[PDB]
């Protein structure tokens, strides 16, 4: 089991690479998500000012 | 020997032989000027 | 060497593998929580003070 | 479902795990002898057989029932071992988590068992009511801050002799962590688990790492108590005012995690330590001035990082975070004015070296700086030094540190001007210099002794 | 022979080859 | 028989290639 056992270990480590190269893309994603939430963030933020304004 | 192990005794390589080296140029330079009144 | 030995290194060294990518990865993505709050505070504030 | 996978990739859960799965508990007999009532007994007999392979959420409802109001710590034990294996399986127990998810109640009942009963109990129904909590449904901060104030857990994770039961505490806590809302109750109590946690760093850092014996090592149970230990710092450290607190109350012990970076060549180890460093040196964090001051004069972080930078580990992110690291230190001390650090220095006799005080450079500048009556101020330093040796004694403590730097200060000016010879001699300077060279302390006679070679060479030419 | 050492045991390899 | 039993007992799941 040791010509049997490398090809396995070989397997193993192509597959570590491939989980965290997931999280990486993951990464640049969450990177991009806190952009759009953030514009989102403005322009409800934005009807919260006319909001008291308005009461006003 | 790791590779940290060389890299921290390599550290106490240069560190003493830095004082070493001003240490006896300190002291030949020293001698030199001894000399400079002796004679 | 023996057979029974071989085996008992395979599967140790492939969950040490397994188990340093799973952690490896949740170090990844925790960071990507830490970088998308700072950001998202940074972004949102200057445009916030323009809207004030 | 199949809930979050948490606790079902580690050892030490599954060792305990397995003390539980084995020892076995008939429930049925327990309840004819009046402990609980008959639908329970059943309702977990039934439960156990599900789990191996056989068809629900509403065998949940006597467990709930059955550990409130049994006080029998092998029954309710056995029980949430198997509601705990359920949860978290995808194979089984999946409708299990639904009902516990979709009702408030269960989770609140789920809690009250808990520090009840032998320490392994307890342990279970902390995971259980953790797990649930990490998911997205259900979220209450009160569980983990009274958990946290509670005695009997609190106890189980303050020991560290028994590995297997502190890691899968504090694992529990760190998890919560990653969840915003939970950091805030979590660094109230801070104060209790936080020297347990720099403990098992210190432990790791005295112990070998050339075997592979039950304690703590670079084996699979030692590569996770580190990670999980200093992850849960560096959770908390996400907050920034938190971070500068964290170094300047914390800070002898902060200083340890350099060491950890060096001894380990894991980079799981490493990153974290370099990572946890690197927030509170960032600007975001208020008072970033002052901790990065703490950290370069008197743990000299310094020179730490620049031998660190040389060995490189493979991991991206590892190198990233060392090279910044590297920048930020060195940049915030050197860039100050460098006549006012000297003076800042002197004002206050609290002369210490620092990096530019061994630098040739900073006197160069500085000389001129110094002209006033003769470079007056050269002339404070030297009667500053006169002082500490006569008075206040010399050869205690306290005044060995300032006599080494100022002997340091005093020669590189000479060697660079020749003028100030004379101030030595009005002074007096020059007769304290011999005085110095006698004295104790291998430092202080070093430098003493390149303060009067600097005099002399300029003397015979 | 023609071995191949990858980067990750280089050191170990080549000292172990030292010793041999 | 040296270099198959030292790549595998310190883990590192990248094995050598060892050809004639």
């Amino acid at each position: 089991s040791q010509k049997n056992g490398i090809a396995t270990l070989l397997q193993a480590e192509k597959e570590a690479h491939e989980i965290v190269s997931k999280a990486r893309k993951y990464r640049q994603d969450k990177l991009k998500q806190a952009k759009t939430d953030a514009a989102k963030e403005i322009d409800s933020y934005k009807i919260q000012k006319d909001k008291e304004l308005k009461e006003f | 020997l790791s590779l940290e192990n060389v890299n921290d005794m390599v550290k106490e390589i240069t560190d003493c032989e830095s004082r070493a080296r001003q240490l006896d140029e300190s002291l030949d330079s020293l001698r030199s000027k001894l000399n400079d009144l002796l004679e | 060497l023996t057979p029974n030995q071989v085996n008992d290194e395979l599967n140790k060294m492939q969950a040490f593998i397994r188990k340093e990518a799973e952690e490896k990865a949740k170090e990844i993505q925790l960071k990507a929580d830490q970088e998308y709050e700072i950001e998202k505070t940074n972004i949102v504030r200057n445009e916030t003070n323009n809207i004030d | 479902m199949g809930a979050t996978k948490i606790l079902m990739d580690s050892t030490h859960f599954n060792e305990i795990r397995s003390i539980i799965r084995s020892r076995s508990v008939a429930w049925d007999a327990l309840a004819r002898s009046e402990e609980l009532s008959e639908i329970d007994a059943s309702t977990a007999k039934a439960l156990e057989s599900i789990l191996v392979k056989k068809n629900n959420g509403k065998t949940l409802i006597p467990l709930i029932h059955l550990l409130s109001t049994s006080d029998n710590e092998d029954c309710k034990k056995s029980v949430q071992n198997l509601i705990a294996e359920l949860l978290s399986s995808d194979k089984y127990g999946d409708d299990t988590v639904k009902f516990f998810q979709e009702d408030p109640k269960q989770l609140e009942q789920l809690f009250d068992v808990s520090l009840k009963g032998d320490f392994q109990t307890v342990l279970i129904s902390g995971f259980n009511v953790v797990s649930l909590l990490v998911q997205n449904g259900l979220h209450n901060v009160k569980l983990v801050e009274k958990l946290l104030k509670n005695n009997n857990l609190i106890n189980i994770l303050q020991n560290i002799e028994q590995m297997d039961t502190c890691y899968v505490c504090i694992r529990l806590l760190q998890e919560l962590a990653v969840i915003p809302e939970y950091r805030d109750v979590i660094w109230l109590h801070e104060k209790k688990f936080m020297p347990t946690l720099f403990k098992i760093l210190q432990r790791a850092t005295d112990s070998q790492l050339a075997t592979r014996i039950v304690a703590t090592n670079s084996n699979h149970l030692g590569i996770q108590l580190q990670y999980h230990s200093l992850l849960l710092i560096w959770l908390l450290t996400f907050n920034p005012v938190f971070a500068n607190e964290l170094v300047q109350k914390y800070l002898s012990d902060f200083l340890d995690l350099l060491k950890l970076v060096k001894i380990t060549i894991k980079e799981k180890v490493s990153r974290l330590c370099i990572s946890i460093i690197l927030q509170c040196c960032s600007t975001r964090v208020k008072q970033h001035k002052k901790v990065i001051k703490q950290l370069l004069l008197l743990g000299n972080a310094l020179p730490t990082v620049q031998s660190l930078s040389e060995r490189k580990y493979s991991d991206e992110e590892l190198r990233q975070d060392i090279s910044n690291l590297k920048e930020i230190l060195e940049n915030e001390y050197q860039e100050l004015t460098s006549f006012d650090e000297y003076v800042a220095e002197l004002d206050s006799k609290l002369l210490c070296w620092s990096p530019p005080h061994v630098d040739n450079g900073f006197w160069s500048d500085n000389i001129d700086e110094f002209k006033k009556d003769n470079y007056k101020i050269f002339r404070q330093l030297i009667e500053l030094l006169q002082a500490k040796v006569r008075n206040g004694d010399v050869n205690a403590k306290q005044e060995k540190i300032i006599i080494q730097v100022a002997l340091n200060d005093i020669t590189h000016v000479v060697e660079l001007l020749p003028e100030s010879i004379d101030v030595l001699d009005k002074t007096g300077g020059k007769a304290d210099i011999m005085e110095l060279l006698n004295h104790s302390d291998s430092r202080v006679k070093y430098e003493a002794l390149k303060a009067t070679q600097a005099i002399i060479g300029y003397t015979f030419k | 022979v023609q071995l191949y050492i990858p980067l990750e045991v280089i050191r170990e390899v080549t000292f172990l080859l030292g010793k041999m | 028989d040296s270099l198959k039993d030292y790549i595998e007992t310190l883990g590192s799941e990248y094995s050598t290639v060892f050809n004639v």
